[PDB]
C-alpha cells in the first residue's frame, strides 16, 4: 500500500564492462529516472519533491551518484574473491511502505542472478539462504563497513519515511483522482468445436483496484478469467475478462465492471 | 532463465481512422538484455518509445513499449521479441 | 555552518592552548576533522574525532574536548612548541551530507617565546655595498609587548617575528623597519608603536 | 603524500595553463578547493571513481579533467583578476576501499599560487641586498644579526634562503611569514621582505666567512610574450653577499 522505493539494476559483462540503471517510483508510476551518464536525478512530476526542501533533494541526489559511480568498480574488484562468474546481474530494492493504520515499515532486499541474496532488518545482516555461502561471505564484510551501515539505516529508517509522508501528501490531487473506465466485447476464438470466447476489456480507468464479472443477468456466472492487470501509459489500467461458452448460451450475458470511479453506477456490457 | 511473456492490446477499442495507442507488455524475463520492436504489416515502426526498466518481487523485468498509430483495414501489427532466453524470435499478433 | 569565533590566539611557550569550535548541525552521525596550515600554505591532518567515538580522541600533543549535547569541540594542544603558530581550521564531515570537508573560518594561533632577560634596543644596521642605504633594527624585547605599524605610507614596519637558535639554545623577538625618507632615523622610527623606557640605543 | 605541480604560476587573460595533481596512493577520490586570501578553503570540484560528482558552479573557464585513476589535471584560459588565489588539490579514500575505518580523511597538497594579471608590465623582480650587522650589537650581545630585504617584487611568490660558506642554514634564521605592501591602498603596489640571520660573534667576526641571502622569484615563463626594453622577468634567483 503505497511503498515508496527505489530500485537498480547493474548489468556486468566483463572485467571492466558493466551498465546500471535506477529509478525511484511511488508505487508503479515512475517518479525519478536516474541519468547514470551525467548522475543525475530527472524528477518526472511536478510534485516528485514531496515537502523535501531542495538543499536536501541536491544531497540525496549527490548520495545516490557517488554510489551508483561506486558500485561497478567495488563489485568487479571483489568478484575475483567471491568467484563471480561473468557476465551477471545484481538487482536491488529499497524503500518504505506506509502500512494502514498509519505503521510506516522500511526494508532494503538485494539479489543475484535473478535469486534472493540478502536483506536488512533492524540494520543487520540477512543472507538469504538461495544466495548460500558467498551470500553470508558477502555480509560479513559489509558488517565491518560501520559507516555505510550507519548511512544505510539513516536513509532506511530516518529519511524514507519523512519523504514518503511528504510525498503522500504532496501529490494528493494526482493520487486520489478518479477515472471513468472505458469498456467495449469482442469475440474470440476457442478451442473445441462449437464453441465460443467472449472478452470485456475495460481499459483506462484508476485506481488499480476493479471489480469485473462475465454474468448472465444476476446468476453470478463463472468460467470468467481474468487477466493479469496490465499497465498502459498515460497513467491507467487495462484489463481482459474472458468466458468461455459454446454457442448459443451467449444470449443473456453481460459484463458487469464496477470500480470507486463509478459511485455505485456499475457498468453493464450486454451481448 | 525465464522466457518472456508477451501481451499486446490497444488503449482505445479498434476504430478505422482514428488515433490510438497500441501496447506490447512483456514481462516475467530474465536477464535484462531484450530487444522489442513493432510491427507494421512487416516493416519497423521506429517511434516506438518504452518506459523504464522495472522488476517485480520475483526480480522478474518488464517493459512496455507503445506507440502512437492510426488502424485501417489493410494494415497489420505485431510486436518481435528477441531474447536470450528465445533460440529465434518471437512474433505475437495484435487482435481485433 | 562551523562557526570558529576566534579572531586569533596567543599562548606563550610551553603553556595549553584551547582552541574553540562550535558547529551548529543539528543532525548526528557526523565527523569532526582539525587542519592547521602553516604560513607556507599546505593544510596538515591533525586528529579526527567520530562523533559516536564516546571518546575524547587524543593524538600527540593534541587533544578534543568534544562535548555532543552542547554542539562544541574544542581542540587542545598541550605543551605548545613554537612551531604550533599556524591557522587552525574546523572542518566538519557528515555521513549523509557533502562528502567533502567544510572548513570554519579559522583561528590564528601565534605562540610567543619566554624571554629570560629583556634587553630592548635599537641597532642602526648599514648596508654592505652602499652605506647611504640603512635599516635599523629593534629587537631583544620582551613577548608581550607589540610593535604597530607607523601612520606615515613611506616608513616600513616588518612585524614582530620570533627567531630561534638551536646553539646556544635562544629565543629572541625582533623587528625592523625602513624607509626611503631623508628624515627618516630611528631615533624615532617606532615611535608610533609603544617602547620599553630602558630601551638602548647607539 | 600529493603532487601539484606547478608550485608557482602568473597568467594573463588570454594565456592558457594546466594544473596536474597527481597521487600514488590510489585513493578513489580527488578534490580540488580554492582558498583566497586570509579564507578558508572553498570546495570547487570532486571527482569520485574519475567521475566528476561535485560542481559547485564553478563557471566554465575552468576545465577540470581525471585521465587516469591517480591523475587529475585543471586547464585554465582567458581567467579574470579576481580568479588569482590559491589552489589545492585534495585526495581521499572511499567506500569498500579505505577499510573498516571510514573515517575518509582527506589528503592535501602544496597548493598553487595562481596570480593572473591583466598588465603583464606589472611584474617585476626582487631587488635584494644584504645589511651587516651594527658595532652596537656585537658588543652588548656577543651575537651578530644579518638582515636581508628583498624590496619591489612583484607578485609576492618568493622563497628567501640564507647560504653560508656555500651551504643553506635553517638554525638561527627568521622570515617574515607574509610580504608587506610598498604602497599600500593601491591594487598594483609591489612587495617588500625581509628576514634576519643571527650567529655569534665570533663567526661575523671571521673575515673567512661567506653570508648569501638568496631569493628565489617566480615570474614569466620563457614563452609569455615580452614587449619592453627591461629585461624579461623570467623566474629567477636574486642573491646578495657578506664577508666578515
Ligand atoms: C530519500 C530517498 C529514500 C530512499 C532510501 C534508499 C535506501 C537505501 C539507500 C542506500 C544507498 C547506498 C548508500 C551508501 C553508499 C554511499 O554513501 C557511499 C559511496 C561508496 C559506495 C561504494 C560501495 C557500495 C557497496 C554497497 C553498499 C550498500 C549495500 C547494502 C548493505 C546491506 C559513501 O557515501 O561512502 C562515503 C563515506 O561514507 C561514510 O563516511 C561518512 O561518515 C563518517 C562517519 O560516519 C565520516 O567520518 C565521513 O567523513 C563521512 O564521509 C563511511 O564511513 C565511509 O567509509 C565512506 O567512504
Ligand atoms: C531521490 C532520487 C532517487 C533517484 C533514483 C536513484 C537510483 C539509484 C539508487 C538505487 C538504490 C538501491 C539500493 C539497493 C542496493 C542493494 C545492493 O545489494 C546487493 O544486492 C549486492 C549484491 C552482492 C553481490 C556481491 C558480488
Ligand atoms: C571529554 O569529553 C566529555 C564529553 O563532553 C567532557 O565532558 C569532558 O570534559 C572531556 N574531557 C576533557 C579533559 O576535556
Ligand atoms: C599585544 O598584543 C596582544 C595580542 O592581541 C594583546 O593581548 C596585548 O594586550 C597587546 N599589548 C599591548 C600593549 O598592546
Ligand atoms: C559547472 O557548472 C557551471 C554552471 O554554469 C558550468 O558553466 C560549468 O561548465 C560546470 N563545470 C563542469 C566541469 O561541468
Amino acid at each position: 500500500p503505497t511503498s515508496f522505493h527505489v530500485i537498480q539494476t547493474s548489468s556486468f559483462t566483463n572485467s571492466t564492462w558493466a551498465q546500471t540503471q535506477g529509478s525511484g517510483w511511488l508505487d508503479d508510476l515512475q517518479i525519478h529516472g536516474w541519468d547514470s551518464d551525467s548522475g543525475t536525478a530527472i524528477f518526472l512530476k511536478p510534485w516528485s519533491k514531496g515537502n523535501f526542501s531542495d538543499k536536501e533533494v541536491a544531497e540525496l541526489e549527490e548520495i545516490f551518484r557517488v554510489y551508483i559511480f561506486g558500485f561497478a568498480r567495488e563489485v568487479q574488484d571483489f568478484a575475483g574473491d567471491f568467484q563471480m562468474k561473468y557476465p551477471f546481474e545484481i538487482q536491488g530494492i529499497a524503500g518504505c511502505e506506509l502500512h494502514s493504520g498509519g505503521a510506516i515499515v522500511s526494508f532494503l532486499r538485494g539479489a543475484l542472478g535473478g535469486l534472493d541474496f540478502l536483506s536488512v532488518k533492524n540494520a543487520s545482516c540477512v543472507p538469504s539462504p538461495e544466495g548460500g555461502s558467498r551470500a553470508q561471505k558477502f555480509c560479513a564484510l559489509i558488517i565491518q563497513y560501520q559507516g555505510i551501515m550507519e548511512t544505510v539505516r539513516i536513509l532506511l529508517y530516518e529519511t524514507c519515511p519523512r519523504y514518503l509522508l511528504g510525498v503522500l501528501n504532496a501529490g494528493k490531487a494526482d493520487l486520489q483522482r478518479q477515472v471513468k473506465p472505458e469498456a467495449w466485447l469482442s469475440s474470440g476464438p476457442s478451442p473445441g468445436p462449437g464453441r465460443l470466447q467472449l472478452v470485456c476489456h475495460v481499459s483506462g480507468f484508476y485506481p488499480k483496484p476493479v471489480w469485473v464479472m462475465w454474468m448472465r443477468g444476476e446468476q453470478e456466472q463463472q468460467g470468467t478469467q481474468l487477466g493479469d492487470i496490465l499497465p498502459n501509459a498515460n497513467w491507467t489500467w487495462y484489463l481482459r475478462a474472458t468466458l468461455d461458452v459454446a454457442d448459443g448460451e451467449a444470449a443473456g450475458l453481460s459484463c458487469r465492471v464496477k470500480h470507486s470511479s463509478l459511485e455505485g453506477q456499475d457498468i453493464i456490457l450486454y451481448w | 532463465q525465464r522466457t518472456p511473456k508477451i501481451q499486446v492490446y490497444s488503449r482505445h477499442p479498434a476504430e478505422n481512422g482514428k488515433s490510438n495507442f497500441l501496447n506490447c507488455y512483456v514481462s516475467g524475463f530474465h536477464p535484462s538484455d531484450i530487444e522489442v520492436d513493432l510491427l507494421k504489416n512487416g516493416e519497423r515502426i521506429e517511434k516506438v518509445e518504452h518506459s523504464d526498466l522495472s522488476f517485480s518481487k520475483d526480480w522478474s523485468f518488464y517493459l512496455l513499449y507503445y506507440t502512437e498509430f492510426t488502424p485501417t483495414e489493410k494494415d497489420e501489427y505485431a510486436c518481435r521479441v528477441n531474447h536470450v532466453t528465445l533460440s529465434q524470435p518471437k512474433i505475437v499478433k495484435w487482435d481485433r | 555552518k562551523i562557526t570558529q569565533t576566534q579572531p586569533g590566539m596567543f599562548v606563550q611557550e610551553k603553556e595549553a592552548v584551547t582552541l574553540d569550535c562550535t558547529y551548529d548541525t543539528s543532525d548526528q552521525s557526523y565527523g569532526l576533522f582539525w587542519y592547521k596550515q602553516p604560513s607556507s600554505g599546505e593544510m596538515i591532518f591533525l586528529i579526527y574525532q567520530g562523533s559516536y567515538d564516546e571518546q575524547n580522541a587524543t593524538e600527540g600533543r593534541y587533544s578534543l574536548n568534544f562535548q555532543k549535547a552542547r554542539k562544541s569541540a574544542n581542540l587542545v594542544i598541550s605543551a605548545s612548541q613554537l612551531g604550533d603558530s599556524a591557522m587552525y581550521f574546523c572542518a566538519m564531515r557528515r555521513n549523509t551530507g557533502r562528502r567533502a570537508l567544510t572548513f570554519g573560518s579559522g583561528t590564528r594561533l601565534q605562540v610567543q617565546p619566554n624571554i629570560q632577560n629583556p634587553d630592548p634596543a635599537v641597532y642602526q644596521l648599514r648596508d654592505s655595498k652602499s652605506s647611504d642605504k640603512f635599516v635599523c633594527l629593534f629587537t631583544d624585547f620582551d613577548s608581550q609587548i607589540n610593535v604597530s605599524q607607523s601612520k606615515d605610507s613611506d616608513v616600513y614596519i616588518t612585524d614582530k617575528c620570533v627567531l630561534d637558535m638551536r646553539s646556544m639554545d635562544f629565543k629572541s623577538n625582533s623587528a625592523v623597519a625602513w624607509s626611503n625618507k631623508s628624515d627618516f632615523t630611528c631615533a624615532n622610527a617606532f615611535n608610533n608603536s609603544i617602547i620599553p623606557e630602558d630601551t638602548f640605543f647607539p | 603524500e600529493v603532487t601539484q605541480t606547478p608550485k608557482h604560476l602568473v597568467m594573463g587573460m588570454t594565456n592558457k595553463k594546466s594544473l596536474k595533481c597527481e597521487q600514488h596512493m590510489g585513493h578513489r577520490a580527488m578534490y580540488w578547493y580554492k582558498q583566497k586570501a586570509k579564507k578558508p578553503p572553498e570546495l570547487m570540484f570532486v571527482y569520485s571513481y574519475e567521475k566528476l560528482s561535485i560542481n559547485e558552479s564553478v563557471p566554465s573557464r575552468f576545465s577540470p579533467e581525471c585521465p587516469n585513476s591517480s591523475l587529475l589535471n585543471l586547464h585554465l584560459h582567458a581567467l579574470q583578476p579576481e580568479d588569482s588565489a590559491l589552489y589545492l588539490c585534495a585526495s581521499s579514500h572511499l567506500g569498500l576501499a579505505g577499510g573498516i575505518d571510514g573515517t575518509d580523511t582527506q589528503y592535501f597538497g602544496p597548493g598553487t599560487r595562481l596570480t593572473v594579471l591583466e598588465d603583464l608590465k606589472n611584474v617585476f623582480p626582487p631587488e635584494v641586498a644584504v645589511f651587516e650587522p651594527s658595532k652596537a650589537e656585537i658588543s652588548r650581545t656577543q651575537k651578530a644579526t644579518l638582515v636581508c630585504l628583498a624590496t619591489g617584487f612583484y607578485p609576492p611568490h618568493v622563497e628567501l634562503s640564507w647560504w653560508v660558506n656555500g651551504k643553506e642554514v635553517h638554525d638561527g634564521v627568521c622570515t617574515d611569514p607574509q610580504p608587506l605592501k610598498e604602497q599600500p591602498a593601491l591594487n598594483d603596489s609591489r612587495y617588500a621582505l625581509s628576514s634576519r640571520l643571527r650567529v655569534s660573534a665570533t663567526f661575523w667576526q671571521d673575515p673567512r666567512n661567506h653570508f648569501r641571502c638568496q631569493v628565489q622569484f617566480y615570474g614569466l615563463s620563457e614563452n609569455d610574450e615580452w614587449t619592453q626594453d627591461r629585461a624579461k622577468p623570467v623566474t629567477q634567483i636574486v642573491s646578495a653577499e657578506a664577508w666578515g
